[PDB]
DNA sequence: GATACGAATCTTTTTCCGTGCCGT
DNA sequence: ACGGCGG
DNA sequence: GATTCGTATC
């Protein structure tokens, strides 16, 4: 009842222990001591450190004025018209910092923000540019307006690759003394798919239930992505194959339908080798399907049927 | 500070902005200080960073203490109270008001204070008013929290959806539109702020290699201030750090344009409508879009393609359009008409130009047809004690009724067609 | 960062005593902090308007228990929790 | 007391020994509760797996006396919306927890019907107090759940329960109603289950009602073919091969008949059909595509009503015509 | 007084015909007090309502009825909040205090009873609004849900729900219902009467009884005291003559699409339904001895085709003469 | 008032053009007590609200026909006030659901319901004892106002009785044609719509020259009683009130409009061709033409050309039944209109 | 003199922001 | 006791 | 994104 799940217990608290985005790490690193932080909106998706960067930054920027220095609000707190009209006030404070830094207003899951919200903010980011800087961190760039990402330079976080999920994976375990094995390891980021925290997770989860993180341990706990699953059901030569994962892997697993059609719908629209009027009917029999399951008819005839008619278009 | 703000002009030549627009707004600003000037409002709606405020500070800079300060606003009726004395500007006070700053919009009732208050501004009788510019960024709102309202300001913030029609079309009111800027004067700008930063980039080994990213800078946004930004980020960088600017929307048009010709940037046709869908689903996702397809798939070799596909075209359009509001519907449609259109385009097509569906206007028609079947009906009613189906009054009397009820008078009650005749 | 300090009278503040967790050693020189959220805070507020007398007791659970007498009238008890929690500056602030 | 209730809710496990099927889960969760730390969960699977009995069984074996003051349980039938969030969740993970038990626990359970705003905003909620609170979250849909909500929770798959899971807790409840089950009858229950506890329990339940004298009388399998209203194997066989092997006017009175002598309904009988002809060896490949398809149209249009006699002579002809690609 | 159909309503669980599978079920239910929550799904006027109201009077009686049942059908607004508050308030609430009346003459258990009845026209999101509701308040309030098309019922709640599925009432299992009726009715009918009513009522007795009520009128209007005969009951339900349809078929067997769109064209002015005819189409095309399995295999599923076009509210003249013409092109 | 109104029979015995229908519901009449729910079906013309009117007067005794208009206004799911014309009689009750729109089920839950829920008893109370309300046009009820008329008719029908005129069964759900009696209304033999249009004649002055222009009358109006008076009343103001075998059989513009563009789509097959008759549909739904009819006339005109094969013609009937399916099932008419004449043009080059 | 470029035109019917009681 | 603090 | 008109400039 005192352990710290490894997720937070081992979340970075400087700027040198965020793996990935080597480039934009190192940048970040310059920017924390030179000083002078622009307006910056960090994107990507889950588990790559847009928050665990912001936050360093402001930590070794601001420094002991991080009381008084960093404004967070996210969308567990109110972030509506009136609070931006908090972050005045805030704005509006003078604060005796060292030459160079500035105050920083970190809105995590600016994407989620109303938009009456953000015309304020612009207003708040055109008369207060000089003592506080506005730091967003969303997963989707295009959900915050574009005056307001006209004033800001817009940092994309790329997917963490298996490398530097290896390295935080591997720091992780010499500070835990669990035991492992390479295979196990490669499952581990096999079964992250990018994701850091889930990494993170799984490997908690694998050394809990067992402690030895070798492939059957990983696997027999932590399924392999379902996505993968479909696009290897959605590309099979012959139906037999396909309709036979549909079942194991997919059906006798647990997956409900509906799932199963959502993911073969993304899947399908980022498949690659399949010509595009190919990949224009299997979105139609997607969707024809997608109608049926949300009409009632939840069973595996009408999934065994798509991929028949997936078949069927397929070999014509 | 920042280059965005170091390096703003001292002059209207250090303005990015065309040198026709920049005489068209010139001619008009100088106009709107005359003491009777046609024009009351001034406005400038376009693109984010598109110098619409630069060059009117710039131009109110010297227009101002020729006929006499730019009093912007702050912004449910406390813009009212800053309008009720923003009228007292009057010569020796003559201070040309921007309102760039708009009174929240997105609220149904200051939305509507807003328009008729700056209509009580139009059709102010007082005799001497100040300059009224308003400066409105045209910038398409993201997909909000499942917001079922989905009204015409949760879709586009635009002047048309701010303003109402009589606003937008009042005779004393000039509107000029503004564009993007042009690679031409980026790439001229983002010129002289490397020439004032020779120093730091060369001692940064980057002067050297400085036109290269001043002209992607330039081929990529027509943002200025964005360019500016990006500028800054990569000259004040170290390594390899990619040069990323914002992100812009395209229109519904050039999205028209995109399903039925095409993209030169990229010959991929999956990709190209992933990417449409993923930056572009708050109109991909509008049956607005699907009208339009269906009504400019003709302006593809000016209609002078197969009778098969166009047939195949409208046949997948009424099969998507039975797949209800389903994401998989769209994502079917448009490629069929982007594999369809693919497969016939050559060269040598002079394509024409496309327009907006007139289902609008269909509906309005039917709204008066439904006008006019009401009075007939009540007069029946009170008159010949008859109770009539719309459905008999829209297919036999229609067209009967006031045919006998006009013909009889010919020798109160409706003597033309319900709705008007049919063409 | 507001401050309503009572007064040490004994007519408004008849008897303070602070405890090392076991309401039996009284000791100076200690303070107790405890971090509420006023949205429960207040709910003793329409209580209090009738109030008497009003009994304040914490323990280091961070439970406080308002107990509320009035004038025989009605007994009031009001348990509220306290949060997960600006201490250094409650201190520096009261020391000042 | 317990003795008026329904066997799917006399029978809900109190303990996670009586949780059966799911071993993987329930032993890892176990080791977690050991060791004291227990991460975001979420627990992923088909309805009626063991989910919330499993949850609320940990709940039971984290706290104790005090599972009602430590775990805060909102589910699909209390608002969840951006409001909730942000005020009786955000108050109950601030406050102290008595210092009972450690960590406090909140149970969402059905998640998948909470609104998108709510859980981006529950994003911040779950990762700032994880130091006091550990979330749980129960969800039959992974669809309708944010990927970033999915990021920040560890992933429990419930699978369907296997047969043996099904014999063993159907041996408890027959030993604690004093009831006698052939083992044909146990297969067809097992069968008709399709990886369900509470079918089984209401068919079980359903069984012992239509029994004479609950005691002294075992359930055959025509018993709960009987009550659940299911036609038997053999009579799927029987319509089958008349479809297969006789003419078109003898199929049709052999289908009448048999769904007239126990008022067997036609979607049954269509799914009955459909896992025998998934077992065959076709050697054509379009047999298989023209079944499916044609089937799942048969039983789309059963689904939306309509003539009842058109939908089996459409059966008998889709049959046989995907059946004479066979011979092609 | 009353339409037989309101007349002849089940009072108890006895006299609910044709469907023992539950009927045994809900009266074993009496003597107990662990009834399950129910799921009654199948075809229209099968008596899945009549049953439940007659359950419900045998176990409250009519005084405890008031207070121990809440009856919500589509009628009334059934929606996200409703279900939230109204059910849920139901549900939570305390069981009555039964009556010494009603201890010593109603077995009154110790549960309430709600009862959604047309739960397919309620919303998904309304639907999962009811699982823990169900589950958490089952030991002082059960449900039933009542619907036509159990695929409009999701997953989660038709597991914890105990399926019922109430028979089609055909000829073999509700003759001795319809023959109550019209011998406590005095309707005098021919033999093979009231097997046809019921042939041409496919699984409904409502519409059988009320085809016996309009025969029972005329017949009493026109006063020769003679019995009613096939005929009568065949014209009355909208049942096309032998000879229009023989007509049709020969038509069709001819080809020509003029002659066929003429004759369908002067058909559908006899106002003649689109089902029915269909269905006698059906009838003769598939138990025919002179058609090939190939004929027959098409035509089958163009029925089918049809059939299922039809039911999505569809103009009868275009798909009648569709189906007419790629007949006659097999 | 119109000839179709004037001469409207106003009782059951002054019906002339079914005999077995009229015995039919006198036989209804005779015991109104425990009349059934009804739903009258057939083509559109004949007669049904006629008939409905004759028998709630042989039921009530006169006084139905004397009506007067109710406004009744009600508000949607949201703040959407919205009006209906509730049109009632001393023994009757007439509304339209289909006027309203998609909205009527809060039409059907409230008004109906309501009426349903008052007794009428009027101190210890066929006549006055229980209600009659006609849903004219029950086809429009969007698949839900039918829903909730499944139990407002069944446990409310001891103080009020429900006769629905309908054109067609099909969009009528099962359970609510199960609990009520199918009465069957044919259309009338050309020769008793002549019989009935030589009565109008007699009592006018038309002046006819021939009793074989009334034959064409009848055939032209296939079967629409309406339709024929009115071309009658047109003919014989049009023409004065004289009827010469010379006389213009006149049809409704959007019939001629409809022949129009099946004469061009014969005609011209070409996408400028496509986008004309694209402009042509859409001026025909601007008069609030419903699609399926117009679809419905576009198939029967094209199948009238003489000039095409008979293959041709089972291709253009089976697209009109697939965009007729698709037509039912959608939300937008203009492109199932579309795509059927793209279909069209399409097969016949 | 070629041409790249640029401007105009191609348009509209669940969650959150605003207006009775005490003091003189 | 009177003034101030739905779309 | 397409066409058409109109510059500006090399
Ligand atoms: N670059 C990184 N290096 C090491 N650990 C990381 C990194 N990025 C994330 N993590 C781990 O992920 C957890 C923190 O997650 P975050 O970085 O806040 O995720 P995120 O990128 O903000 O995604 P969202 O927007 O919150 S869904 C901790 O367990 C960290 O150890
Ligand atoms: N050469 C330049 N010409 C014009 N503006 C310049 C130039 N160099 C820098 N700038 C700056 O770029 C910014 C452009 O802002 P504006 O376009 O006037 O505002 P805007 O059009 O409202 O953009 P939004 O929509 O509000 S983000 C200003 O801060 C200018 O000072
Ligand atoms: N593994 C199991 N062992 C014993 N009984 C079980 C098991 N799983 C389910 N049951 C029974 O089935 C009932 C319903 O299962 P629950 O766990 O309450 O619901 P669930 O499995 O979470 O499915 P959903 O998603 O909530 S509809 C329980 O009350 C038990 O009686
Ligand atoms: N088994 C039965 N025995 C006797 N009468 C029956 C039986 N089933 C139906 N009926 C009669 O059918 C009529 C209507 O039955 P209900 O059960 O109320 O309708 P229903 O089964 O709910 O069909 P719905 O409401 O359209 S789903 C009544 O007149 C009953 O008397
Ligand atoms: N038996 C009849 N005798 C004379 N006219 C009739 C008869 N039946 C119908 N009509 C005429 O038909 C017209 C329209 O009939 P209507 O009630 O609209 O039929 P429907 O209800 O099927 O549309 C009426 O104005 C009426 O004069
Ligand atoms: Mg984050
Ligand atoms: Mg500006
Ligand atoms: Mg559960
Ligand atoms: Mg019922």
């Amino acid at each position: 009842s005192l352990q710290l799940p490894w997720v937070e217990k081992y979340r970075p608290q400087v700027l040198s222990d965020i793996v990935g985005n080597k480039e934009t790490i190192d940048r970040l690193q310059q920017i924390a001591k030179d000083g002078n932080m622009p307006h910056m909106i960090i994107s990507g998706m889950p588990g790559i450190g847009k928050t665990t960067s912001v936050h360093c930054l402001a930590h070794e920027l601001l420094g002991r004025s991080y009381a008084d220095g960093v404004l967070e609000l996210n969308a567990s707190d109110d972030r509506g018209i009136d609070v931006v009209r908090q972050i005045k006030h805030f704005a509006q404070k003078k604060l005796h910092l060292p030459p160079g830094k500035h105050k920083i207003v970190i809105l995590d899951e600016a994407d989620s923000m109303t938009a009456g919200a953000q015309q304020a903010l612009r207003r708040t980011m055109e008369l207060y540019s000089n003592s506080t800087r506005f730091a967003f961190a969303c997963n989707q760039s295009n959900k915050i307006i574009e005056p307001l990402q006209s004033r800001c330079a817009i940092l994309r976080y790329s997917k963490l690759s298996d490398e530097d999920v290896l390295k935080r994976l591997l720091q992780i375990i010499k500070l835990e003394d669990v035991k492992y094995t390479n295979d196990g390891l490669e499952a581990i980021i096999f079964t992250a798919e990018g994701d850091m925290r889930q990494a993170i997770n799984n490997l908690q989860s694998t050394v809990a239930g067992h402690g030895l993180v070798n492939a059957d341990n990983v696997f027999k706990i932590v399924d392999s992505p379902h996505p993968l699953i479909v696009k290897k059901m959605l590309l099979a030569s012959n139906l037999e194959d396909s309709i036979q994962i549909l079942r194991t892997d997919l059906w006798k697993k647990g997956y409900s339908s509906i799932d199963i059609v959502t993911t073969s719908f993304r899947v399908t629209k980022n498949l690659a080798q399949v010509k595009e009027s190919v990949r224009l009917e299997m979105i139609k029999e997607i969707g024809l399907t997608h109608m049926r399951i949300l009409e009632g008819v939840g069973t595996y005839l009408q999934l065994a049927s798509m991929l028949a008619k997936i078949h069927k278009l397929n070999n014509k | 500070e920042q280059w965005y703000e170091k390096f703003k002009p001292n002059c209207l030549e250090q303005v990015a902005i065309h040198k026709r627009k920049l005489k068209d707004v010139q001619e008009a600003l100088d106009a709107m200080f005359l003491p009777n000037a046609k024009h009351r409002i001034l406005l400038l709606s376009g693109p984010s960073g598109c110098s619409k405020s630069t060059v009117i500070k710039e131009l109110s800079k010297i227009l101002v203490p020729k006929y006499r300060k730019v009093t912007e606003f702050r912004g449910m009726e406390s813009f009212s109270e800053f309008l009720k004395g923003a009228r007292y500007l009057v010569m020796s006070n003559l201070s040309l008001i921007l309102i760039e700053d708009l009174p929240n919009v997105f609220h149904i009732d200051t939305r509507r204070r807003f328009q008729q208050l700056i209509l009580q501004w139009l059709y102010s009788s007082e005799p001497l008013l100040p300059p009224l510019v308003i400066c409105i960024t045209e910038c398409e709102i993201p997909e909000n929290d499942n917001n079922y309202r989905k009204f015409g300001i949760d879709y586009t913030f635009s002047a048309e959806t701010i303003m109402n029609k009589e606003i937008l079309m009042h005779p004393r009111l000039k509107r000029i539109k503004f564009n993007p800027i042009n690679s031409t004067l980026l790439k001229k700008h983002l010129k002289f702020i490397c020439v004032q930063n020779m120093k730091m980039l060369k001692e940064k080994n980057k002067w050297n290699k400085r036109q290269e990213v001043i002209d992607y800078i330039a081929q990529e946004t027509g943002d200025i201030r964005s360019a500016i930004t990006t500028l800054q980020f990569w000259a004040t960088s170290s390594g390899s750090l990619p040069i990323s600017t914002r992100e812009s929307t395209i229109s519904y048009f050039h999205a028209i344009g995109k399903v039925i010709h095409g993209s030169h940037s990229t010959n991929n046709d999956n990709e190209m409508i992933n990417n449409l869908f993923e930056n572009s689903n708050n109109l991909l996702s509008k049956e607005d879009f699907k009208l339009g397809i269906l009504e400019n798939y003709n302006t593809f070799n000016k209609g002078e393609f197969s009778i098969s596909d166009a047939s195949s075209i409208v046949d997948c359009l009424s099969e998507c359009d039975n797949m209800n509001g389903l994401p998989e519907s769209n994502e079917y449609g448009l490629r069929e008409v982007r594999k369809t259109f693919r497969n016939i385009s050559k060269q040598g097509h002079n394509h024409g130009t496309v327009y907006f569906p007139r289902e609008w206007k269909v509906r309005k028609l039917q709204n008066s047809f439904k006008v006019q079947a009401e009075d007939w009906l009540n007069v029946s009613l009170y008159k010949y004690n008859a109770v009539h189906s719309f459905r008999n009054i829209t297919l036999e009397f229609g067209y009967y009724a006031p045919l006998i009820r006009k013909c009889q008078s010919y020798k109160i009650d409706v003597v033309d067609r319900i709705g008007g005749p049919i063409e | 960062f507001s401050k309503i300090k009572l007064p040490s009278n004994r007519s408004i503040l008849e008897k303070l005593q602070v405890f090392d967790g076991d309401s039996t050693t009284v000791i100076d020189g200690f303070a107790v902090i405890g971090f509420f959220d006023f949205t429960s805070f207040d709910k003793i507020r329409k209580s209090t308007k009738i109030a008497s007398k009003v009994l304040f007791r914490m323990d280091v659970h961070g439970v406080l228990s308002v107990n509320i007498l009035s004038q025989p009238g009605i007994v009031i008890e009001v348990c509220m929790l306290e949060k997960e929690s600006a201490q250094t500056e409650i201190e520096l602030l009261m020391e000042t | 007391s317990k003795e008026n209730l329904p066997w799917v809710e006399k029978y809900r496990p109190e303990t996670l020994d009586e949780v059966y099927g799911q071993n993987e889960v329930i032993t890892t969760v176990r080791k977690f509760v050991d060791e004291g730390k227990l991460p975001h969960l979420l627990f992923y699977g088909p309805p009626g797996t063991g989910k919330t009995s499993t949850i609320v069984a940990l709940a039971r074996e984290i706290y104790g006396k005090n599972y009602s003051n430590m775990v805060l349980e909102l589910n699909a039938s209390d608002d969840r919306g951006i409001d909730v969030v942000r005020n009786q969740i955000k108050d109950f993970a601030s406050t102290r927890q008595i210092f009972s038990k450690g960590f406090k626990l909140i149970i969402l359970d059905e998640a998948d019907a909470m609104t998108n705003a709510a859980q981006n905003a529950l994003r911040r909620v779950i990762e700032r107090y994880t130091k006091n609170t550990r979330f749980c979250v129960l969800a039959n849909y992974a669809h309708k759940l944010t990927p970033a909500l999915l990021s920040r929770c560890t992933r429990f798959r419930f699978q369907p329960l296997p047969q043996e899971a099904i014999e063993r807790r159907i041996a408890n409840v027959l030993v604690h109603e004093k009831l006698k089950l052939s083992p044909n009858a146990e297969k067809a229950l097992i069968e008709l289950s399709n990886g369900d506890m509470r079918r089984v329990l209401n068919v079980l339940q359903s069984c012992k009602a239509t029994l004479d004298n609950p005691d002294e009388d075992e359930i055959s399998d025509d018993v709960i073919y009987e009550c659940c209203g299911a036609p038997r194997p053999s009579d799927l066989k029987a319509v089958l091969k008349s479809i297969l092997e006789d003419d078109w006017g003898t199929a049709h009175y052999t289908l009448n008949k048999v769904r007239s002598a126990k008022g067997l309904a036609l979607i049954d009988l269509i799914e009955g059909i459909v896992k025998i002809l998934e077992d065959y060896e076709l050697q054509n490949e379009e047999t298989r595509v023209h079944l499916l398809t044609k089937l799942a149209d048969i039983e789309y249009s059963i689904s939306k009503g309509g003539n009842d006699q058109i939908q089996g002579s459409a059966v008998i002809g889709a049959i046989k015509a995907s059946f004479e690609n066979e011979t092609v | 007084q009353q339409p037989w159909v309101e007349k002849y309503r089940p009072k108890n669980l006895d006299e609910v015909t044709a469907q023992d599978h539950a009927v045994t079920v809900l009266k074993k239910t009496l003597k107990s007090a662990n009834l399950p929550h129910m799921l009654f799904y199948g075809p229209p006027g099968t008596g899945k309502t009549s049953t439940i109201l007659a359950l419900t009077k045998e176990l409250y009686g009519p005084d405890l009825m008031k207070s121990r049942i809440l009856e919500l059908n589509a009628s009334d607004e059934r929606g996200i909040s409703i279900v939230r508050e109204k059910v849920k308030n139901f549900a939570r609430l305390t069981v009555s205090k039964p009556s010494k009346h009603d201890l010593e003459n109603y077995p009154c258990p110790p549960y309430k009873i709600i009862i959604l009845d047309e739960a397919d026209s309620m919303t998904a999101d309304a639907q999962s609004a009811l699982r823990r509701t169900m589950e958490t308040y089952s030991g002082v309030t059960r449900f039933c849900l009542i619907c036509n098309y159990v695929t409009r019922i999701i997953d989660p709640l038709a597991s914890r729900c105990s399926k019922f599925r109430f028979k089609a009432l055909d000829a073999s299992n509700a003759i001795d219902r319809l023959r109550f009726i019209s011998e406590q009715e005095n309707v005098k009918c021919d033999d093979g009467v009231l097997e046809r009513i019921l042939d041409i009522s496919a699984g409904d007795l409502r519409r059988g009884i009320t085809l016996l009520q309009s025969a029972s009128k005329g017949a009493q209007y026109l006063g020769d005291g003679k019995n009613i005969t096939s005929t009568q009951v065949e014209e009355l339900a909208g049942v096309v003559p032998h000879d229009i349809l023989i007509e049709i078929v020969e038509k069709v067997k001819s080809g020509d699409f003029d002659e066929i769109k003429k004759y369908v064209n002067t058909f559908m002015k006899s106002g003649w339904s689109a089902a029915s005819v269909v269905n006698q189409l059906h009838e003769y095309y598939i138990t025919n001895d002179n058609f090939d399995t190939n004929f027959k295999n098409q035509i089958s599923w163009l029925l089918f085709t049809t059939d299922s076009r039809l039911n999505n509210g569809t103009n009868e003249h275009i798909q009648l003469l569709n189906l007419l013409v790629k007949i006659s092109q097999l | 008032s119109l000839w179709v109104d004037k001469y409207r029979p106003k009782s059951l015995n002054a019906l002339s053009h079914n005999e077995e229908l009229t015995n039919f519901l006198k036989s209804l009449s005779d015991q109104p007590r425990d009349l059934p729910h009804l739903l009258l079906y057939g083509p559109n013309g004949t007669g049904k609200k006629t008939r409905c009117m004759a028998l709630l007067e042989s039921i009530f005794g006169p006084g139905v026909y004397r009506l007067k208009i109710d406004v009744r206004q009600f508000v949607t799911a949201s703040n959407r006030k919205l009006e209906l014309n509730v049109v009632s009689s001393p023994y009757h009750l007439e509304i339209t659901p289909s006027d309203m729109g998609n909205n009527d089920r809060i039409v059907i839950q409230e008004l109906l319901k309501e009426v349903a829920q008052m007794e009428q008893v009027d101190f210890q109370d066929l006549a006055h004892r229980y209600k009659c309300v006609i849903i004219n046009e029950a086809n429009s009820l969007t698949k839900d106002a039918q829903a909730a008329l499944r139990r407002t008719m069944e446990k409310y029908s001891k103080n009020i009785r429900l006769i629905m005129v309908c054109d067609s069964m099909s969009p009528i759900i099962a359970p609510i044609k199960s609990r009520c009696l199918l009465i069957r209304c044919p259309a009338p033999s050309d020769s008793e719509i002549s019989t009935i249009l030589s009565d109008v004649v007699t009592n006018e002055r038309i002046q006819l020259e021939t009793k074989d222009i009334l034959k064409r009358i009848a055939q032209a109006s296939n079967g629409n009683l309406r339709v024929s008076l009115l071309m009658l009343e047109s003919m014989a103001l049009n023409n004065e009130l004289a009827l010469k075998s010379s006389s213009p059989i006149i049809k409704p513009d959007w019939i001629i409009v409809i022949h129009k563009l099946t004469r061009k789509i014969v005609k011209e097959r070409s996408v400028n061709s496509l986008i004309e008759c694209r402009a042509v549909l859409y001026d025909l739904l601007a008069h609030c033409i419903p699609a399926n009819i117009i679809l419905k006339e576009l198939t029967f005109s094209l199948l009238d050309v003489e000039t095409l094969n008979t293959t041709n013609k089972s291709s253009i009937i089976e697209y009109s039944s697939v965009f007729d399916e698709r037509l039912s099932l959608g939300n937008k008419a203009i492109f199932h209109l579309e795509g059927f004449i793209a279909k069209v043009m399409c097969c016949l080059d």
